[PDB]
């Protein structure tokens, strides 16, 4: 009988769950079943949480993780041939006018990186990583440029002051 | 008459009909009552005699009452069902989506055998869904109503066919009974008998006659004068008793040892014990009386017995043969005769009462299993009832009836009319009964019994033509389940007012005359030969002293929505049934004015449909207003009476009720005091009165489209009102909690300039496409950027905005003010669904003009959309200077026999302009038969003509004579119907006159932003990549097997290939087709779909090598 | 209404340069029955000698 | 929404599989009487077959509701497999549908078209024009 | 004949795939029957979403997080095992399962007429006697 509890307990859900959390799923069922019969009415898991011993935080815990999952082929809808997969709307899958959005932002962040000069665009680009996709820092860029960081942070503080021309990114502040 | 807030509705009832309509919802009610077993219902079964009424419940628990061990050590009882009261009342139920419940209790008694006490508890069994005022029920705040369900009633059905190869009429016959096993006695190819028992393959008459113990000589004075006896006297081939009583046991096993006393034992264990096998006491009288057996003795045995059963195989034998009739040694005669299944007298109606008593029968069974199982487990002196009995099971059974069957149902209310027949609907064919796809057309077709107990008109005409078919007007249920048809009887030619209610049998046993046959105006015909309905379902003509029934009125046989049409009679039953499915499908206006026109079903039809609050007890008014009216009655007492001003019905549509009293009105007992929806001074009214003519005008009327003035979008004469609910939810996750507030990131303050300080929007709030009506914001966590994402938060000194804002956006079209704000917390510990800590629903309600591609309708099935709105002016205008409103198509009318609509129309001009036919000579020759009190009338008056007893065509064209002027001497529609139209728009007077008048149309739920529905590119599939369709979501279209078919037909590949690949399912080509697009560049190349490489990796996965080759 | 779902994972969009990588190290790996397989770490990668294949 | 988990019915049918060919690599390296191992054996063989094609030898595996579990030829055969529905036809982009009403002073190649409607078809197409002006 | 899907082919040739092949499709022995872990939601090693065997539910982002942008690309952490590249060929990558005793196919057992006892001249009910043990 320890055998078979533990397989039941093991591989009797699609998502496992480890063999104390079921023995408190149990017991819980267990309380909320004699509870509902010999209260008559339906319990409040406060009361239930009085009951185990426990917090009625973890109650709902236990209650969230006790619900097993529905399968995607059964027909939901009327139809027979209507399938329950189908009306998942996929909100992680490609929106597909920001993607063409995020290009174009691109372009025109290259275009107004060249309204700038070479040191300034270099900067930048080494700075936020957006040429090759590395953030390095203003000692590296130092390393790289033959100048003290102090001097990258000038730099980097007359750029910046330098983007902030709403008259020059009023065209970056529409995309956002 | 006899209504006392009636409107003087004239008529043209020349038939005085002795009964009054019946209390129309008494198939739920009564039904219901009976299940309760309520004080009423008691007394009322005690009026017809029935000295042991029993309540469903109790029949349930007294089936199952007692509850034994399996040793006999101990009993367990059960005793007297009784209620508390209800929960909560209705609206506060409908409100916090409660069901409508009130607690079972019950005496129960457990008794051991072994030392002998009681122990009588009272069990709460549960909390019992209680039907409403007007038969309905409330699950979780929707209103659901249980429809009545047709099935085949248990008994004996001898049916027969013949072979197509050796042309013998082979006999067979199914006993089928309730909740049992099917034996059945049919017949071979051969002489021999086809007593295959519940599908065992194999079974002669003789092996179950010496398993019933009887001797061949036994079998020779049972069955004697036959070769079928002869024959299988000879083709037993299992002689002896036992012999025979093992051979059906191990039959019965097969797959271990027999033993011969249980062989004798099992078979009155399977249909003779009344412990699982039993046929109803509804099957039992049906037995009794097809036998003819158990008629001096009242119904009992449930279960069978042998001499029922050697008298169902000698009737079977003996039609077999061919006979006349059969006296059973042991019975009076019965004729012999087939059984047609589609007959009223086999087809009972199983009702709600018996829909509810089935579900507790089965919860009690499967409690009663863990009943009988812990009973051995548990000890003796340690339990009580509590301790044995688990409701829980009943209870689940209770709400997985009514919620998620296929007989509940959300009641379909968009007018009172379809809440009135979308109860006393009868389903043919369901659960419990045959599928729709297997079920052929023997049941779509209308057998001649259904006169007077199912409308033959009102059905669905999709793919259920036939299978849902609503009760008739003054049809009545019997206690047996059983239709019963009112009928007055006729003696020695005088037809008396005992009005005798009928089945289909007491049908078929006499002959019936018709309401159309002239008496005397003393009970007796004038004329000898009379029409008659022979019970074969015959027509014949009979000599006027046989006749012993006849009907009660007219339109017996009708629906009660199809008893709405008027010049029924006249009309085609196709374009009477698309007439009837369009009455129950109107949206009710803002001014909902009663037709001009109508029978006398309107005003039975709205109070009866409960959609109107009537005046309860007589009194006078002691204040009105716009909420609520305080009657005051004739012994001190108050009563108030809340309105339901703007309430959302099941379809979006209002439900208003305007008073229809003032402050020192004296009211009457069943008066109406408020109109619903749908009513105008008590009286139905599902649309406006219309000024139609019928010229085809420009085109803009072409094959069924119809035109409008502007003056009904201007005055607001066709308008309905749209309350749609909106409805979010605050739940917790993983990150945290979901919030609901004025915060959302990235976003401005002028889109949240309507929400209030808390995040929803305010009451009165205009909303339109795409604006929030609930700021809500989830935790997002904290991701990783894109660089170019960072240097803009850089440039712009923002943060991240870690909490990702998913609101509540009102979506796509839908507009209009914010009427309610229905908030719900967790936190204001109300009852709410796991984890959501906040719910918020919000209704928006547009007031929808007409416009056109709205789906108009007459009352004749005449349907059409709005083609095109004129303006006022260019519309083409009375003689007088009225404009007509709505201009139909004239090809419509003839090829489609609906001039039902043309007679409408006549008298609708005639009811609106008034007449007064002359009195010098007193009656003209066509007045005759015309009721007193019509010939005159003033203008705007309405009157009634009623289904099959109404307007001639004589009445109408003589009163269309004389037509009374409009103001001043101009008599402005001739004789003929028809009336002189300038054209407004180019100015000549219409060569010919067009007939004109005032035709009583409707709008219809179909309306345009109902259907209305684009996508460029929004969500999309799960599982597969498709655009999820459905207008829920943006949506896409179905692009068929037929459309690739035609498609393929053009030879047009390209378009097929973008259909099928790159706006279906290429996904990185859609994101290149969109760059194209908004770059302006050329559409790029598509690649492979992917439901190709779905297909490829299944047909991998499936240990299938799919190579696919290049070269 | 339309009830929705996301399968728990992040979807980004960026540019699949097929030129500017880290760049890698390959490991061979043998197997118990001498079964050859290259796993391919990183430059900047301690090599485990044992590695489920 | 609320973290409703959904399957895809094939999971139950690899995991019974997987459960199987575990129990039974592990009482084979155990040492078990042979009525034992060539039992798993049998079990792992039907649970094989109705993972393959639930249904096709003995009875079907089900599930809650006794609904039979969606083996791997039913993504195939019947109407809801890939064959018939990949046949059947998609849904489709860039698409839409409406009532209709009579066009009778419309030139025979036109149709008419809501505003309301024919904004939402020619998106990408009204905002490239409508960013270039 | 290339998989590697530049839409031209003009052949498809379907056949038998051999144990040789099916375990030259996989990315390694799926061999645990757990799904997702029921606290973090995250898949589980060596189960029926190891993102080890099949690949990344993250764009680009080894199982560990050590390594998460696109510059480390076609490479394997060396800690969480999990190759890095795109979610998209989670669609594509096949696993197996190895199996302690062997199979028979139900395609090629319960066939009219069945191609087992066809191709070694034998009833069915035999073949029902001898992989049913
Ligand atoms: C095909 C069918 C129902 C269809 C959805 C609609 C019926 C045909 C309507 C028509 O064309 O006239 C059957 O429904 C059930 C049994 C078998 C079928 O089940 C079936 O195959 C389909 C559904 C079975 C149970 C559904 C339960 C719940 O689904 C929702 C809520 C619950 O019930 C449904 C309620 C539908 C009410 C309809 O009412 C009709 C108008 C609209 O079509 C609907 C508003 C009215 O014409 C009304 O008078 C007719 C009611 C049908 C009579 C009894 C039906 C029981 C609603 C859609
Ligand atoms: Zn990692």
């Amino acid at each position: 009988r320890q055998a078979i509890t533990r397989a039941m307990a093991d591989q009797a859900r699609t998502i496992r769950i480890p063999v104390h959390m079921v023995e408190v799923i149990n017991k819980l069922g267990r309380i909320q079943r004699e509870l509902l019969q010999d209260l008559g009415r339906e319990p409040t898991p406060e009361e239930l949480a009085k009951e185990m011993d426990i917090t009625p935080e973890k109650v709902l815990e236990i209650q969230q993780y006790a619900r097993e999952p529905i399968s995607l082929d059964q027909t939901i809808g009327d139809e027979g041939d209507s399938q329950l997969g189908d009306f998942i709307e996929d909100s992680e899958a490609v929106v597909a006018v920001d993607a063409v959005s995020f290009t174009l932002l691109q372009d025109q962040l290259q275009s107004v990186l060249d309204t700038l000069s070479e040191r300034e665009a270099g900067v930048v680009r080494l700075r936020f990583g957006l040429t090759d996709g590395q953030p390095r820092t203003l000692d590296e860029i130092g390393q790289v440029y033959g100048v003290t960081r102090e001097r990258i942070r000038q730099i980097e503080s007359k750029t910046m002051s330098k983007l902030r021309h709403p008259s020059r990114s009023q065209v970056l502040r529409d995309y956002l | 008459n006899s209504v006392p807030g009636a409107p003087n509705r004239v008529s043209f009832a020349k038939l005085r009909e002795p009964l009054e309509v019946p209390g129309l919802l008494d198939v739920q009610t009564d039904s219901f009552e009976w299940l309760i077993g309520s004080p009423r219902w008691r007394e009322s079964a005690a009026e017809r005699g029935d000295v042991n009424p029993v309540g469903g419940l109790e029949e349930v628990l007294y089936e199952l009452s007692p509850i034994e061990d399996f040793s006999g050590s101990m009993s367990l009882s059960f005793s007297d069902p009784r209620f508390d009261d209800v929960k909560a009342p209705v609206d506060e139920c409908k409100d916090k989506d409660m069901t409508y419940a009130a607690p079972l209790f019950v005496t129960a008694e457990f008794i051991n055998n072994n030392t002998g006490e009681i122990k009588s508890q009272t069990v709460f069994m549960g909390d019992f869904p209680m039907m409403t005022e007007k038969g309905t029920f409330i699950i979780n705040g929707t209103e659901r109503v249980v429809v009545s369900q047709l099935v085949r009633s248990p008994g004996v059905y001898f049916d027969e066919t013949i072979d197509k190869s050796t042309d013998k009429t082979l006999h067979s016959v199914k006993v089928i009974p309730s909740r049992g096993a099917w034996l059945e006695f049919d017949v071979d190819k051969r002489d021999t008998v086809g007593v295959r028992i519940d599908r065992k393959r194999r079974q002669p008459v003789t092996v179950l006659l010496k398993a019933l113990g009887w001797t061949s000589e036994q079998i020779v004075e049972r069955f004697g004068f036959s070769e079928i006896m002869r024959s299988t006297l000879e083709k037993d081939n299992t002689v002896g008793t036992d012999e025979a009583l093992l051979d059906i046991y191990r039959k019965l096993r097969p797959g271990e040892p027999p033993t011969k006393e249980s062989a004798q034992t099992l078979l009155e264990n399977l249909f003779f014990k009344e412990k699982r096998y039993d046929l109803a006491r509804v099957g039992r009288y049906k037995v009794n009386k097809k036998l003819g057996l158990h008629v001096g003795e009242p119904i009992t045995s449930s279960t069978l017995t042998e001499e029922d059963v050697v008298a169902t195989i000698e009737y079977l034998v003996r039609l077999h043969e061919g006979q006349t009739t059969m006296t059973v040694p042991g019975g009076v005669e019965v004729p012999v005769e087939t059984d047609d299944i589609d007959h009223f007298g086999n087809r009972r109606l199983r009702t709600v009462g018996e829909l509810i008593q089935n579900q507790i029968r089965v919860g009690m069974s499967r409690m009663e299993r863990v009943v009988r199982e812990r009973m051995t487990t548990q000890d003796v002196e340690a339990i009580t009832p509590q301790t044995l009995i688990n409701i829980r099971p009943v209870v689940a059974a209770i709400k997985e009836f009514f919620g998620t069957s296929q007989l509940s149902q959300f009641m379909d209310q968009n007018n009172p009319l379809s809440g009135l027949t979308h109860k006393r609907r009868l389903l043919a064919l369901g659960p419990g009964g045959l599928s729709r796809e297997r079920a052929g057309l023997e049941v779509r077709d209308v057998h001649p019994s259904h006169y007077g107990r199912m409308c033959p008109i009102e059905t669905p005409e999709g793919p259920n033509i036939g299978l849902i078919g609503s009760l008739s007007v003054y049809a009545r249920v019997n206690p047996f389940g059983f239709i019963e048809t009112p009928y007055r009887k006729v003696v020695d030619g005088v037809v008396s007012d005992e009005i005798v209610y009928l089945t289909a049998d007491e049908e078929d046993r006499h002959v019936v005359a018709q309401a159309n046959s002239p008496i005397d105006a003393d009970g007796r015909f004038v004329e000898p030969r009379v029409l008659v309905r022979r019970k074969a379902g015959e027509v014949e003509y009979v000599p006027s002293s046989e006749v012993d029934y006849m009907d009660v009125s007219p339109r017996q046989m009708v629906s009660v929505a199809t008893a709405m049409i008027p010049f029924l009679e006249h009309d085609d039953a196709n374009r009477a049934l698309m007439g009837a499915n369009m009455q129950r499908q109107a949206v009710p206006l803002v001014r909902s004015e009663a037709p001009l026109v109508g029978t006398g079903m309107e005003l039975r039809a709205a109070i009866d449909a409960g959609d109107v609050v009537v005046a309860e007890e007589s009194g006078v008014i002691e204040e009105v207003s716009a909420d609520y009216i305080t009657v005051m009655h004739d012994n001190g007492t108050r009563r108030t009476y809340r309105m339901r001003k703007f309430a959302r019905s099941n379809h979006g549509t209002c439900a208003n009720q305007c008073p229809i009293v003032d402050a020192g009105d004296r009211v009457e007992a069943g008066q109406v005091i408020a109109d619903g929806p749908c009513t105008d001074d008590g009286e139905m009214a599902l649309g406006k009165n219309l000024l139609v003519a019928i010229m085809p005008w420009e085109g803009h009327n072409y094959e069924d489209a119809i035109i409008l003035s502007n003056r009904l979008v201007e005055e607001d004469v066709l308008t309905s009102i749209h309350i749609e609910e909106h409805e979010i939810d605050a739940r917790d996750t993983k990150l945290g909690a979901e919030e609901i507030t004025r915060d959302i990131p990235n976003i401005s303050d002028e889109v949240l300039a309507d929400l209030d300080e808390r995040g929803i929007v305010r009451i009165g709030a205009e909303v339109r496409d795409g604006d929030i009506l609930v700021g809500k914001v989830t935790p997002k966590g904290e991701t990783e950027l894109t660089p170019e994402e960072r240097l803009l938060r850089a440039i712009f000194g923002e943060k991240a905005r870690e909490v990702r804002d998913t609101s509540l956006k009102v979506p796509h079209g839908e507009s209009g003010k914010v009427i309610g704000i229905r908030v719900f917390s967790r936190e204001d510990e109300d009852e709410l669904p796991a984890g959501v800590n906040e719910l918020v629903r919000v209704y928006v309600a547009q007031k929808r003009k007409i416009s056109d591609g709205d789906k108009l309708a007459g009352r004749h099935g005449n349907k059409g959309v709005i083609g095109k709105i004129l303006p006022v002016e260019d519309m083409p205008f009375l003689a007088d200077g009225t404009p007509v409103d709505i201009i139909l198509n004239t090809h419509g009318v003839p090829r489609r026999m609906n001039i039902g609509q043309i007679l409408e129309t006549h008298l609708g001009w005639c009811a609106h302009s008034g007449w007064k036919v002359d009195a010098a000579k007193g009656v003209p020759d066509w007045a005759a038969r015309l009721p007193d009190e019509l010939l005159e009338a003033q203008p705007n008056a309405i009157v009634s003509t009623p289904v099959f007893d109404g307007a001639q065509e004589a009445e109408l064209q003589g009163l269309l004579s004389c037509t009374l002027p409009n103001r001043d001497g101009d008599v402005l529609v001739d004789a003929d119907g028809k009336a002189m139209l300038f054209d407004g728009r180019s100015g000549e007077p219409f060569p010919y006159p067009v007939t004109v008048g005032y035709m009583y149309i409707m709008k219809l739920h179909h309306l345009v932003d109902d259907k209305i529905h684009a996508r460029s590119t929004g969500p999309y599939s799960m599982i597969t990549q498709q655009p999820l369709g459905g207008k829920a979501q943006f949506g896409g279209q179905r692009f068929g097997e037929m459309e690739c078919w035609a498609m393929q037909a053009y030879g047009a590949a390209y378009t097929l290939q973008e259909l099928l690949t790159i706006k279906s399912d290429d996904t990185v080509g859609r994101v290149k087709v969109y760059e194209a697009i908004v770059k302006g560049e050329n559409i790029p190349e598509p690649g492979i779909p992917e439901s190709f490489k779905v297909l490829l990796k299944e047909l991998q996965s499936l240990c299938l090598n799919v190579e696919v080759l290049s070269s | 209404r339309v009830l929705r779902g996301s399968r728990l994972g992040a979807v980004s969009y960026e540019t699949d340069r097929n030129h500017d990588l880290a760049p890698r190290q390959i490991a061979r790996y043998r197997t118990d029955n001498g079964e050859e397989f290259e796993v391919p770490f990183a430059d900047d990668a301690e090599i485990p000698g044992t590695w489920l294949c | 929404d609320g973290g409703r988990f959904a399957t895809s019915d094939l999971n139950d049918l690899y995991r019974r599989v997987i459960n199987r060919n575990n129990r039974l690599k592990r009482l084979i390296d155990l040492g078990a009487p042979e009525i034992i191992v060539n039992n798993e054996k049998r079990m792992l063989q039907e649970s094989v077959d109705a993972l393959f094609d639930n249904g096709r030898r003995g009875r079907p595996v089900t599930g809650p509701g006794n609904r039979p579990l969606k083996s791997l030829s039913d993504l195939l055969k019947g109407k809801q497999g890939r064959f018939r529905q990949n046949l059947l036809g998609k849904r489709v982009d860039y698409s839409g549908r409406s009532v209709i009403v009579v066009g009778p002073q419309l030139k025979l190649h036109q149709c008419g078209l809501p505003k309301l409607m024919a904004l939402e078809l020619f998106k990408p197409f009204v905002m490239k024009r409508l960013v270039d002006l | 004949g290339a998989m590697l899907d530049v839409n031209f082919f003009d052949e498809l040739r379907i056949g038998l795939a051999t144990a040789e092949d099916i375990r030259q499709w996989s990315y390694g022995e799926v061999k645990k029957p757990e799904t997702i872990n029921y606290r973090t939601l995250k898949p589980e090693k060596d189960g029926l979403f190891c993102e080890k065997i099949f690949g990344p539910t993250r764009d680009w982002e080894c199982y560990c997080g050590k390594y998460k942008r696109v510059r480390f690309k076609g490479i394997i952490c060396e800690r969480c095992g999990v190759e890095v590249t795109r979610a998209k060929v989670r669609r594509e990558r096949m696993g197996h399962i190895e199996l302690a005793a062997p199979v028979t196919h139900i395609w090629y057992f319960k066939g009219v007429p069945s191609r087992l006892g066809y191709l070694l001249d034998l009833a069915p009910k035999d073949l029902e006697k001898i992989i049913y043990f």
